[PDB]
Protein backbone atom coordinates (compact mmCIF):
# COMPACT_ATOMS: atom_id res chain seq x y z
CA UNK A 1 0.00 0.00 0.00
CA UNK A 2 3.03 2.25 0.30
CA UNK A 3 6.54 2.34 -1.04
CA UNK A 4 9.23 4.34 0.29
CA UNK A 5 11.31 6.67 -2.06
CA UNK A 6 14.86 5.88 -3.40
CA UNK A 7 17.39 9.48 -3.50
CA UNK A 8 19.74 10.26 -5.49
CA UNK A 9 21.49 13.45 -5.35
CA UNK A 10 24.08 14.70 -7.59
CA UNK A 11 25.99 16.74 -10.07
CA UNK A 12 23.97 16.85 -14.07
CA UNK A 13 28.66 17.67 -15.22
CA UNK A 14 31.21 16.40 -13.16
CA UNK A 15 31.76 18.83 -10.31
CA UNK A 16 34.38 21.44 -10.79
CA UNK A 17 35.46 24.02 -8.10
CA UNK A 18 34.21 27.29 -9.12
CA UNK A 19 32.38 26.44 -12.24
CA UNK A 20 28.69 26.65 -12.78
CA UNK A 21 26.50 23.83 -12.78
CA UNK A 22 22.88 21.57 -11.70
CA UNK A 23 22.06 20.37 -8.41
CA UNK A 24 20.33 17.62 -9.13
CA UNK A 25 18.13 15.22 -6.13
CA UNK A 26 16.16 12.09 -7.88
CA UNK A 27 13.24 10.85 -5.62
CA UNK A 28 11.84 7.33 -7.30
CA UNK A 29 10.16 4.52 -6.54
CA UNK A 30 8.01 5.46 -3.89
CA UNK A 31 3.75 5.59 -3.77
CA UNK A 32 1.56 7.23 -2.85
CA UNK A 33 2.57 10.85 -5.14
CA UNK A 34 2.71 13.31 -2.14
CA UNK A 35 6.73 14.46 -1.17
CA UNK A 36 8.53 16.90 -0.05
CA UNK A 37 12.04 17.80 -1.24
CA UNK A 38 14.32 20.14 -0.27
CA UNK A 39 17.60 20.85 -1.55
CA UNK A 40 19.94 22.47 1.32
CA UNK A 41 22.93 24.70 1.22
CA UNK A 42 25.35 24.07 3.98
CA UNK A 43 21.93 22.70 5.98
CA UNK A 44 19.64 25.99 5.01
CA UNK A 45 16.95 25.53 2.05
CA UNK A 46 17.93 27.13 -1.39
CA UNK A 47 14.86 29.29 -2.40
CA UNK A 48 14.03 28.84 -5.95
CA UNK A 49 13.92 25.17 -6.53
CA UNK A 50 12.06 23.93 -9.89
CA UNK A 51 10.87 19.87 -10.21
CA UNK A 52 10.34 18.06 -13.28
CA UNK A 53 6.14 16.77 -13.71
CA UNK A 54 4.95 14.09 -11.99
CA UNK A 55 5.21 10.72 -13.93
CA UNK A 56 5.69 6.91 -13.21
CA UNK A 57 7.35 3.69 -14.00
CA UNK A 58 6.14 0.28 -15.36
CA UNK A 59 5.74 -0.87 -11.60
CA UNK A 60 3.21 2.58 -11.30
CA UNK A 61 5.82 3.95 -8.63
CA UNK A 62 6.29 7.90 -8.82
CA UNK A 63 9.59 9.63 -9.86
CA UNK A 64 10.69 12.99 -9.61
CA UNK A 65 13.76 15.61 -10.32
CA UNK A 66 13.93 17.84 -8.86
CA UNK A 67 17.35 20.78 -9.33
CA UNK A 68 18.48 23.89 -8.87
CA UNK A 69 21.42 25.87 -10.55
CA UNK A 70 24.71 25.61 -8.32
CA UNK A 71 28.89 26.38 -8.75
CA UNK A 72 30.05 24.04 -6.32
CA UNK A 73 33.56 24.83 -4.10
CA UNK A 74 35.53 22.79 -1.55
CA UNK A 75 33.82 23.82 1.19
CA UNK A 76 30.05 24.26 0.76
CA UNK A 77 28.56 21.10 1.83
CA UNK A 78 25.31 20.74 -0.46
CA UNK A 79 22.55 17.71 0.47
CA UNK A 80 18.50 16.75 -0.22
CA UNK A 81 15.80 16.39 2.13
CA UNK A 82 13.09 14.20 1.78
CA UNK A 83 10.21 13.34 3.76
CA UNK A 84 7.29 10.86 2.74
CA UNK A 85 4.42 8.88 4.63
CA UNK A 86 6.43 5.88 4.97
CA UNK A 87 9.57 8.45 6.78
CA UNK A 88 9.15 8.53 10.33
CA UNK A 89 11.62 11.50 10.03
CA UNK A 90 12.76 13.39 7.13
CA UNK A 91 15.54 11.56 4.91
CA UNK A 92 18.87 13.86 4.44
CA UNK A 93 20.90 12.45 1.99
CA UNK A 94 24.60 14.63 1.48
CA UNK A 95 25.89 15.35 -2.14
CA UNK A 96 29.16 13.66 -2.31
CA UNK A 97 30.94 14.52 -5.86
CA UNK A 98 32.23 10.92 -6.04
CA UNK A 99 28.71 9.37 -6.31
CA UNK B 1 15.44 1.91 -34.49
CA UNK B 2 12.46 0.95 -32.16
CA UNK B 3 10.52 3.63 -30.76
CA UNK B 4 7.18 4.44 -28.66
CA UNK B 5 4.80 6.77 -27.54
CA UNK B 6 3.42 7.12 -24.44
CA UNK B 7 0.88 8.95 -22.70
CA UNK B 8 0.59 9.00 -18.69
CA UNK B 9 -1.44 10.17 -16.11
CA UNK B 10 -2.31 10.76 -12.35
CA UNK B 11 -5.28 12.02 -10.72
CA UNK B 12 -4.58 12.38 -6.31
CA UNK B 13 -7.59 13.38 -4.44
CA UNK B 14 -7.51 15.51 -1.69
CA UNK B 15 -10.52 15.77 0.44
CA UNK B 16 -11.00 19.30 2.07
CA UNK B 17 -8.30 20.68 -0.35
CA UNK B 18 -10.75 20.54 -3.16
CA UNK B 19 -10.77 18.49 -6.45
CA UNK B 20 -8.08 16.31 -7.40
CA UNK B 21 -5.02 17.28 -8.84
CA UNK B 22 -4.17 16.02 -12.71
CA UNK B 23 -0.88 15.49 -14.12
CA UNK B 24 -0.38 13.53 -17.73
CA UNK B 25 2.28 13.69 -19.70
CA UNK B 26 3.59 12.61 -22.96
CA UNK B 27 7.05 10.87 -24.52
CA UNK B 28 8.66 9.73 -26.97
CA UNK B 29 11.07 7.55 -26.44
CA UNK B 30 12.55 8.66 -23.29
CA UNK B 31 11.79 12.31 -24.42
CA UNK B 32 9.09 14.53 -22.80
CA UNK B 33 7.24 16.81 -25.68
CA UNK B 34 3.83 17.56 -23.76
CA UNK B 35 2.01 18.08 -20.51
CA UNK B 36 -0.77 19.32 -18.91
CA UNK B 37 -1.31 20.59 -14.83
CA UNK B 38 -4.76 21.21 -13.59
CA UNK B 39 -3.43 23.25 -10.59
CA UNK B 40 -1.28 25.68 -13.41
CA UNK B 41 -2.77 28.94 -13.22
CA UNK B 42 -4.34 28.39 -16.96
CA UNK B 43 -4.37 24.72 -17.64
CA UNK B 44 -3.10 24.11 -21.13
CA UNK B 45 -1.87 21.38 -22.74
CA UNK B 46 1.80 23.08 -23.55
CA UNK B 47 4.79 22.19 -25.24
CA UNK B 48 8.23 20.49 -23.82
CA UNK B 49 10.08 19.42 -26.97
CA UNK B 50 10.84 21.83 -30.06
CA UNK B 51 9.71 19.66 -33.12
CA UNK B 52 6.20 19.72 -31.24
CA UNK B 53 5.96 23.45 -30.93
CA UNK B 54 5.39 23.41 -34.47
CA UNK B 55 1.86 22.06 -34.33
CA UNK B 56 -0.85 24.76 -34.96
CA UNK B 57 -3.09 26.09 -32.85
CA UNK B 58 -5.70 23.85 -33.14
CA UNK B 59 -3.62 21.14 -32.20
CA UNK B 60 -3.39 22.74 -28.66
CA UNK B 61 -6.66 23.45 -28.61
CA UNK B 62 -7.62 19.88 -29.01
CA UNK B 63 -5.04 18.44 -26.81
CA UNK B 64 -5.82 20.58 -24.25
CA UNK B 65 -10.12 19.66 -24.48
CA UNK B 66 -8.50 15.98 -24.58
CA UNK B 67 -6.67 16.19 -20.83
CA UNK B 68 -9.21 18.32 -19.78
CA UNK B 69 -12.61 15.94 -20.02
CA UNK B 70 -9.84 12.90 -19.39
CA UNK B 71 -9.50 14.89 -15.83
CA UNK B 72 -13.41 15.55 -15.46
CA UNK B 73 -13.73 11.69 -16.25
CA UNK B 74 -11.07 10.78 -13.80
CA UNK B 75 -12.88 12.63 -11.39
CA UNK B 76 -16.41 11.15 -11.50
CA UNK B 77 -13.85 7.65 -11.39
CA UNK B 78 -12.41 8.37 -8.69
CA UNK B 79 -15.72 9.00 -6.83
CA UNK B 80 -16.86 5.43 -8.43
CA UNK B 81 -14.20 3.47 -6.87
CA UNK B 82 -14.66 4.59 -3.52
CA UNK B 83 -18.17 2.74 -4.13
CA UNK B 84 -16.77 -0.19 -6.17
CA UNK B 85 -14.18 -0.94 -2.99
CA UNK B 86 -16.21 0.53 0.06
CA UNK B 87 -13.92 3.49 0.96
CA UNK B 88 -14.92 6.23 2.89
CA UNK B 89 -14.72 9.82 1.46
CA UNK B 90 -11.74 10.64 4.05
CA UNK B 91 -8.47 9.18 2.17
CA UNK B 92 -6.82 10.75 -0.66
CA UNK B 93 -6.52 7.89 -3.61
CA UNK B 94 -4.74 7.75 -6.96
CA UNK B 95 -5.76 6.87 -10.35
CA UNK B 96 -2.91 6.24 -13.04
CA UNK B 97 -3.44 4.93 -16.74
CA UNK B 98 -0.53 4.68 -19.37
CA UNK B 99 -1.57 3.99 -23.29
CA UNK B 100 0.43 4.32 -26.15
CA UNK B 101 2.18 2.33 -29.14
CA UNK B 102 5.89 0.55 -29.78
CA UNK B 103 6.78 0.69 -33.30
CA UNK B 104 9.67 -1.25 -34.91
CA UNK B 105 11.97 0.01 -37.05
CA UNK B 106 10.04 0.45 -40.16
CA UNK B 107 7.34 2.19 -38.72
CA UNK B 108 4.89 -0.73 -38.02
CA UNK B 109 3.25 -1.47 -35.03
CA UNK B 110 4.99 -3.77 -32.40
CA UNK B 111 2.36 -3.56 -29.64
CA UNK B 112 0.02 -1.09 -27.84
CA UNK B 113 -0.63 -0.57 -23.80
CA UNK B 114 -3.55 0.73 -22.20
CA UNK B 115 -3.18 0.06 -18.51
CA UNK B 116 -4.95 1.65 -15.20
CA UNK B 117 -4.04 0.81 -11.09
CA UNK B 118 -5.81 2.53 -8.51
CA UNK B 119 -3.76 3.20 -5.38
CA UNK B 120 -0.85 1.90 -6.74
CA UNK B 121 -1.81 -1.40 -7.63
CA UNK B 122 -2.76 -2.99 -10.93
CA UNK B 123 -6.46 -2.08 -12.02
CA UNK B 124 -7.43 -2.98 -15.14
CA UNK B 125 -5.27 -3.78 -18.47
CA UNK B 126 -5.74 -4.45 -22.27
CA UNK B 127 -4.26 -7.28 -23.76
CA UNK B 128 -1.71 -7.75 -25.96
CA UNK B 129 -4.36 -8.84 -28.76
CA UNK B 130 -5.89 -5.50 -27.82
CA UNK B 131 -9.20 -6.82 -27.80
CA UNK B 132 -9.69 -8.56 -24.50
CA UNK B 133 -9.10 -7.41 -20.72
CA UNK B 134 -7.32 -8.49 -17.55
CA UNK B 135 -9.14 -7.52 -14.64
CA UNK B 136 -6.96 -7.72 -11.28
CA UNK B 137 -9.79 -8.39 -8.89
CA UNK B 138 -13.89 -8.02 -8.65
CA UNK B 139 -13.73 -4.19 -8.29
CA UNK B 140 -12.13 -4.01 -11.86
CA UNK B 141 -14.27 -6.64 -13.44
CA UNK B 142 -17.08 -4.52 -12.93
CA UNK B 143 -15.45 -1.85 -14.89
CA UNK B 144 -14.36 -4.55 -17.15
CA UNK B 145 -18.10 -5.40 -18.29
CA UNK B 146 -19.21 -1.77 -18.68
CA UNK B 147 -16.20 -1.67 -21.17
CA UNK B 148 -17.31 -4.74 -22.72
CA UNK B 149 -20.76 -3.38 -23.18
CA UNK B 150 -19.18 -0.39 -24.84
CA UNK B 151 -16.92 -1.74 -26.89
CA UNK B 152 -14.05 -0.11 -25.38
CA UNK B 153 -11.61 -1.94 -26.74
CA UNK B 154 -12.54 -2.11 -30.47
CA UNK B 155 -12.01 1.90 -29.73
CA UNK B 156 -8.69 1.77 -28.12
CA UNK B 157 -7.44 -1.18 -30.71
CA UNK B 158 -8.32 1.41 -34.27
CA UNK B 159 -6.44 4.57 -32.33
CA UNK B 160 -2.82 2.78 -31.24
CA UNK B 161 -2.84 0.77 -34.74
CA UNK B 162 -3.93 4.28 -36.32
CA UNK B 163 -3.38 7.40 -34.76
CA UNK B 164 -0.72 6.38 -32.21
CA UNK B 165 1.54 4.69 -34.93
CA UNK B 166 0.57 7.81 -37.71
CA UNK B 167 1.43 10.28 -35.26
CA UNK B 168 4.55 8.72 -33.65
CA UNK B 169 5.57 8.24 -36.94
CA UNK B 170 5.06 12.49 -38.01
CA UNK B 171 6.54 13.48 -34.72
CA UNK B 172 9.90 11.13 -35.46
CA UNK B 173 10.32 13.21 -38.71
CA UNK B 174 9.75 16.46 -37.15
CA UNK B 175 12.72 15.60 -34.14
CA UNK B 176 14.54 13.18 -36.07
CA UNK B 177 17.55 15.68 -35.04
CA UNK B 178 17.10 14.53 -31.79
CA UNK B 179 14.90 11.85 -31.36
CA UNK B 180 16.90 9.59 -34.21
CA UNK B 181 19.96 9.97 -32.61
CA UNK B 182 21.63 7.68 -29.63
CA UNK B 183 24.25 9.74 -27.34
CA UNK B 184 26.67 6.58 -26.35
CA UNK B 185 27.76 6.67 -22.69
CA UNK B 186 30.54 8.67 -21.73
CA UNK B 187 32.71 6.03 -19.19
CA UNK B 188 35.22 5.83 -16.90
CA UNK B 189 36.35 3.87 -13.15
CA UNK B 190 36.91 5.46 -10.34
CA UNK B 191 38.89 3.83 -7.29
CA UNK B 192 38.10 5.05 -3.43
CA UNK B 193 40.04 2.99 -0.91
CA UNK B 194 37.68 1.62 2.03
CA UNK B 195 40.20 0.41 4.33
CA UNK B 196 44.01 -0.95 4.56
CA UNK B 197 41.86 -3.89 2.61
CA UNK B 198 39.38 -2.99 0.65
CA UNK B 199 38.60 -0.27 -2.25
CA UNK B 200 35.62 0.69 -4.02
CA UNK B 201 35.93 0.53 -8.26
CA UNK B 202 32.57 2.36 -9.28
CA UNK B 203 32.16 1.94 -13.24
CA UNK B 204 30.47 5.34 -14.67
CA UNK B 205 27.98 5.98 -17.63
CA UNK B 206 27.47 9.27 -18.50
CA UNK B 207 26.00 11.80 -21.20
CA UNK B 208 23.53 9.09 -22.55
CA UNK B 209 20.12 9.15 -24.83
CA UNK B 210 18.10 7.20 -24.76
CA UNK B 211 18.01 5.80 -21.08
CA UNK B 212 18.20 1.98 -21.45
CA UNK B 213 21.63 0.71 -20.75
CA UNK B 214 23.48 -2.11 -19.51
CA UNK B 215 26.73 -1.38 -17.17
CA UNK B 216 27.95 -4.85 -15.16
CA UNK B 217 31.08 -6.10 -13.90
CA UNK B 218 33.18 -9.32 -14.25
CA UNK B 219 35.52 -10.37 -11.58
CA UNK B 220 38.14 -13.32 -13.77
CA UNK B 221 35.14 -13.21 -16.21
CA UNK B 222 32.36 -14.44 -14.06
CA UNK B 223 29.57 -12.03 -13.35
CA UNK B 224 29.31 -10.04 -10.11
CA UNK B 225 25.38 -9.18 -10.22
CA UNK B 226 25.07 -10.46 -6.29
CA UNK B 227 28.27 -8.43 -4.98
CA UNK B 228 27.24 -4.96 -7.59
CA UNK B 229 25.78 -1.88 -6.44
CA UNK B 230 23.60 -0.76 -9.14
CA UNK B 231 22.21 2.48 -9.03
CA UNK B 232 19.17 3.48 -10.99
CA UNK B 233 19.42 5.46 -14.06
CA UNK B 234 19.04 8.65 -13.56
CA UNK B 235 18.18 11.81 -15.62
CA UNK B 236 21.14 14.53 -15.67
CA UNK B 237 18.52 17.55 -16.76
CA UNK B 238 19.68 18.14 -20.34
CA UNK B 239 17.75 15.18 -22.36
CA UNK B 240 20.87 12.73 -21.15
CA UNK B 241 21.02 10.16 -18.46
CA UNK B 242 23.23 8.53 -16.08
CA UNK B 243 24.42 5.86 -14.26
CA UNK B 244 27.08 3.67 -12.53
CA UNK B 245 27.79 0.07 -10.97
CA UNK B 246 30.73 -0.20 -8.15
CA UNK B 247 31.93 -3.36 -6.75
CA UNK B 248 34.22 -3.95 -3.54
CA UNK B 249 37.98 -5.24 -4.67
CA UNK B 250 40.14 -6.49 -2.57
CA UNK B 251 43.55 -4.18 -2.51
CA UNK B 252 45.91 -5.25 -5.30
CA UNK B 253 42.93 -7.61 -7.39
CA UNK B 254 41.95 -4.41 -8.95
CA UNK B 255 42.79 -5.46 -12.89
CA UNK B 256 40.83 -9.09 -12.24
CA UNK B 257 37.31 -6.76 -12.61
CA UNK B 258 36.12 -5.63 -15.53
CA UNK B 259 33.38 -3.35 -16.41
CA UNK B 260 31.03 -4.17 -19.65
CA UNK B 261 28.91 -1.45 -21.07
CA UNK B 262 26.16 -1.95 -23.74
CA UNK B 263 24.28 0.88 -24.81
CA UNK B 264 22.28 1.45 -28.39
CA UNK B 265 24.86 4.68 -29.21
CA UNK B 266 27.84 2.26 -28.80
CA UNK B 267 28.91 -0.16 -31.99
CA UNK B 268 30.33 -2.81 -30.18
CA UNK B 269 29.93 -3.44 -25.91
CA UNK B 270 32.50 -1.69 -23.91
CA UNK B 271 34.98 -3.04 -21.51
CA UNK B 272 37.35 -1.12 -19.29
CA UNK B 273 39.08 -1.36 -16.04
CA UNK B 274 40.51 0.68 -13.39
CA UNK B 275 43.70 2.46 -14.86
CA UNK B 276 45.48 4.06 -12.30
CA UNK C 1 -1.75 13.05 -30.58
CA UNK C 2 -3.94 11.67 -27.72
CA UNK C 3 -6.57 9.37 -27.86
CA UNK C 4 -9.78 11.58 -28.54
CA UNK C 5 -12.41 9.51 -28.21
CA UNK C 6 -15.57 10.19 -25.94
CA UNK C 7 -14.02 9.56 -22.55
CA UNK C 8 -15.51 6.20 -21.13
CA UNK C 9 -15.90 6.07 -17.91
CA UNK C 10 -14.46 3.28 -14.99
Amino acid sequence: IQRTPKIQVYSRHPAENGKSNFLNCYVSGFHPSDIEVDLLKNGERIEKVEHSDLSFSKDWSFYLLYYTEFTPTEKDEYACRVNHVTLSQPKIVKWDRDM
Amino acid sequence: GSHSMRYFHTSVSRPGRGEPRFITVGYVDDTLFVRFDSDAASPREEPRAPWIEQEGPEYWDRETQICKAKAQTDREDLRTLLRYYNQSEAGSHTLQNMYGCDVGPDGRLLRGYHQDAYDGKDYIALNEDLSSWTAADTAAQITQRKWEAARVAEQLRAYLEGECVEWLRRYLENGKETLQRADPPKTHVTHHPISDHEATLRCWALGFYPAEITLTWQRDGEDQTQDTELVETRPAGDRTFQKWAAVVVPSGEEQRYTCHVQHEGLPKPLTLRWEP
Amino acid sequence: RRFSRSPIRR
